[PDB]
């Protein structure tokens, strides 16, 4: 936005008294490929996007009038014309980035999102007062549950809360850099936040990288993401500004010796909501969209039980395209809807999962 | 035998960690030999002439022919356990005004704060010690805490060794401290949770070729390679092995399976390489891979010749050593069935041991 601007300086648009989409900050959003000069080129393009629809049906010459150069202007459109058209350059990776998701976006529950606070939150505030306090809390948690319902959100939850910005390392993004042999990269990654301590380092799904390659020659037997994960545990400590998040579908199938205590210690279990959480869950999703109460929001409470957040979360969007409001084939927001909603959406059909996690959490 | 009885003693390393940091016990039949009461105020004379007071307590498992000591004293004198010592019955000198301040390595010079009465205050009670000492207050919550330690620049009565009483003025300053005395979190082998049959066991090997090689190993026994340890490691295996050095006072290199892999061809075997270089001017050393299984647990089946170099690589550096400046490597693993028996003949270790887990005693 302060690199467009420059470029900003150089048309005689006007800005921030003449807000509207040409805004930088809004077009900033779609880009990344580029950096400071690409910028340069893409503002060129933008431009080069006004003068291909004036200066050919101009068809101009030699002789240049003025009254062009004044009745022509760049509008909003040809940016995104520019947008649109992509020359992708900047390194392969994931970066560092600020969400807006907070305690005000998650409705979850309560418990365990509480437990969140002295786990990441008070750990980065007073790293050297524990040490007076004479104590060293973990090194990072594991989080394991029903697919879905947002356990990925939740990180991003305390990623805005912890005012640092935030990088989510999912397990198809290794195995794209990892054709490259770039795992190697993947723990710069990790040095990188460093660098940019304070910063949030978050290994999703982490249960991802074996399934797929078997037992094959990684490190052997074990893997060398596993290996990059011991040493990227190496440099890391508790003292560091940084977390190490986990979060996993099967924290157990891969090499349990990684997971081992002193690796990730915490073991915390995400629950599937409730018809409260479902209920709050739901607030969250139907105030940002128009709401006609017909729906009573606790009968179709009633109806929902056994949905996970995932589902819920689908819900809640699925039978908002049934639903149609402020254009002309409209069906406003009914039980219909939501009943219709309730066949096309997928209960828990399993149990199965849902008792070896309960099982085996308690004893 | 540990013998060696009367007014003069030797010096074993007490059976419990014991509650206080002056405690020194000893038998009714051990008391009645150097004729004093429990509790009494006696100035120890030993090696290195290096000199401490401590209170008398009680077993009633003891022998006469040792004493049961603390930590704090041998850290602060740096004894290894096996040192002939000699004690005696002095009349108490007692501080007037004492001035503390702790280590430069333990608090970074970061460290500040308050509880000059909440530490020292309920440390004030009865702590024998000796001037230009490093004494340590324990307490409050634990996990980040091992001790608390404060080395003594002055006691308002000079070149004297003084018991704490009730009566003296108390300081803190918070400013530089000489470091020369240990942290605690260098280990001492009262880190060790039981397995006492197992220590020893483990420590007379190591030890008596570390001490005097120009007997036990010229005029006895045959000094050995390496150890290697078994059952769950990560808990025990590296803090012993770490308890087996800092003890032994032979230095500690450190080696990481995980980095290795994580290199190739030259720095792996560069570091492998550049290890036991370095440990050529600090031999006689330890040395210990936590992860040898993770290295080599190669049981055909394996794929590349850089891990067969390197593991190779292994294989002659064992072998190239003289036996001389002896030094020992030591590994860990969780079972033995994994790693790999080419590892396990003469040339290389030839020993392995099996550790355990805690019971209802053990813990």
């Amino acid at each position: 936005k302060e690199i467009l601007m420059i470029h900003t300086r150089n048309m005689p648009l006007g800005m921030s008294e003449e807000e509207k989409n040409k805004f930088l900050e809004e077009m900033a959003d779609y880009t990344y490929g580029f950096v400071g000069a690409d910028l340069a080129a893409l503002v060129r393009e933008s431009a080069m996007n006004a003068l291909r629809r004036y200066l050919p049906e101009i068809d101009l010459d030699k002789p240049i009038p003025t009254e062009i150069l004044e009745k022509m202007v760049v509008t909003e459109d040809d940016f995104k014309n520019a947008l649109k058209s992509i020359e992708p350059s900047s390194l392969r990776e994931v970066m560092v980035e600020v969400p807006n998701v907070h305690w005000d976006d998650i409705g979850g529950l309560e418990d365990v999102k509480r437990e969140i606070k002295e786990t990441v939150e008070l750990p980065l505030l007073k790293p050297d007062v524990f040490k007076r306090l004479g104590i060293r809390p973990s090194k990072g948690f594991l989080l394991y549950g029903p697919p879905g319902v947002g356990k990925t959100l939740l990180a991003k939850a305390v990623a805005t809360e912890s005012n640092a910005n935030f990088i989510s390392i999912k397990g198809p993004e290794v195995l794209s850099k990892w054709v490259g042999e770039s795992e190697k990269a993947i723990r710069e990654i990790f040095k990188k936040a460093k660098q940019v301590a304070p910063a949030i380092v978050f290994l999703d799904e982490i249960d991802s990288i074996a399934p797929r390659r078997g037992t094959t020659s990684d490190s052997g037997v074990t893997e060398r993401i596993v290996n990059q994960l011991l040493t990227s545990l190496d440099g890391i400590e508790v003292m560091n500004g940084v977390v190490v998040i986990g979060a996993t579908n099967r924290p157990d199938i891969m090499d349990p010796a990684l997971l081992r205590a002193g690796r990730f210690d915490k073991l915390i279990y995400i629950p599937p909501p409730d018809k409260e959480a479902r209920l709050s869950i739901l607030k969250v999703h139907t105030k940002n969209m128009p709401l006609a109460p017909d729906v009573d929001l606790n009968d179709i409470a009633q109806r929902t039980e056994g949905y996970v957040g995932a589902d819920l979360e689908n819900l809640c969007r699925e039978a908002g395209m049934n639903a149609y409001r402020e254009n002309p084939d409209a069906t406003s927001v009914s039980q219909k809807n939501f009943l219709d909603a309730l066949k096309t959406i997928r209960p828990s059909v399993d149990e199965e999962v849902i008792k070896f996690y309960r099982t085996l959490s308690e004893t | 035998m540990e013998s060696n009885n009367g007014i003069i003693l030797r010096v074993a390393e007490a059976n419990s960690t014991d509650p206080g940091m002056s405690r020194v016990r000893l038998d009714e039949s051990s008391r009645r030999l150097l004729d004093a009461e429990i509790g009494d105020v006696v100035e120890i004379e030993k090696v290195r002439k290096t000199v401490g007071r401590v209170y008398r307590a009680r077993p009633e498992d003891e022998n006469k022919g040792i004493v049961r000591i603390d930590s704090v004293m041998r850290n602060n004198c740096g004894a290894s356990i096996g040192d002939k010592v000699k004690v005696r019955k002095v009349r108490t000198e007692i501080a007037k005004k004492v001035t503390l301040a702790p280590i430069i390595r333990k608090d970074q010079r970061l460290k500040f704060g308050e509880g000059i009465e909440e530490y020292v205050q309920r440390a004030l009670i009865r702590r024998p010690m000796l001037e230009q000492d490093n004494i340590s207050v324990p307490g409050l919550t634990l996990a980040g805490q091992t001790g608390l330690l404060f080395k003594v620049v002055k006691t308002l009565p000079s070149k004297v060794p003084v018991e704490i009483g009730e009566e003296t003025k108390i300081e803190i300053r918070e400013e530089p401290a000489s470091e020369v005395l240990e942290e605690v979190s260098r280990i001492s082998y009262e880190d060790i949770g039981g397995l006492s049959e197992q220590l020893g066991k483990i420590r007379e090997m190591i030890e008596l070729p570390l001490k005097h090689p120009e007997l036990f190993e010229r005029l006895g026994i045959t000094p050995p390679k390496g150890v290697i340890l078994y059952g769950p490691p990560g808990t025990g295996k590296t803090l012993i092995a770490r308890a087996v050095a800092n003890e032994s006072g032979a230095n500690f290199l450190s080696i990481n399976g995980p980095e290795i892999m994580s290199k190739y061809y030259g720095q792996s075997e560069q570091k492998l390489r550049e290890i036991f270089s370095k440990a050529e001017e600090t031999a006689p050393s330890i040395i210990f891979i936590d992860e040898i299984d993770s290295i080599a647990p190669k049981r055909e089946e394996v794929q590349g010749e850089v891990e067969r170099r390197v593991v190779a690589q292994l294989l002659t550096l064992m072998d190239g050593m003289k036996e001389r400046g002896h030094v020992i490597v030591i590994g860990a693993t969780n079972r033995i069935d994994a790693i790999d028996p080419a590892l396990r003949r003469p040339g290389r270790f030839d020993r392995e041991i099996e550790i355990g887990v805690p019971d209802r005693n053990g813990r």
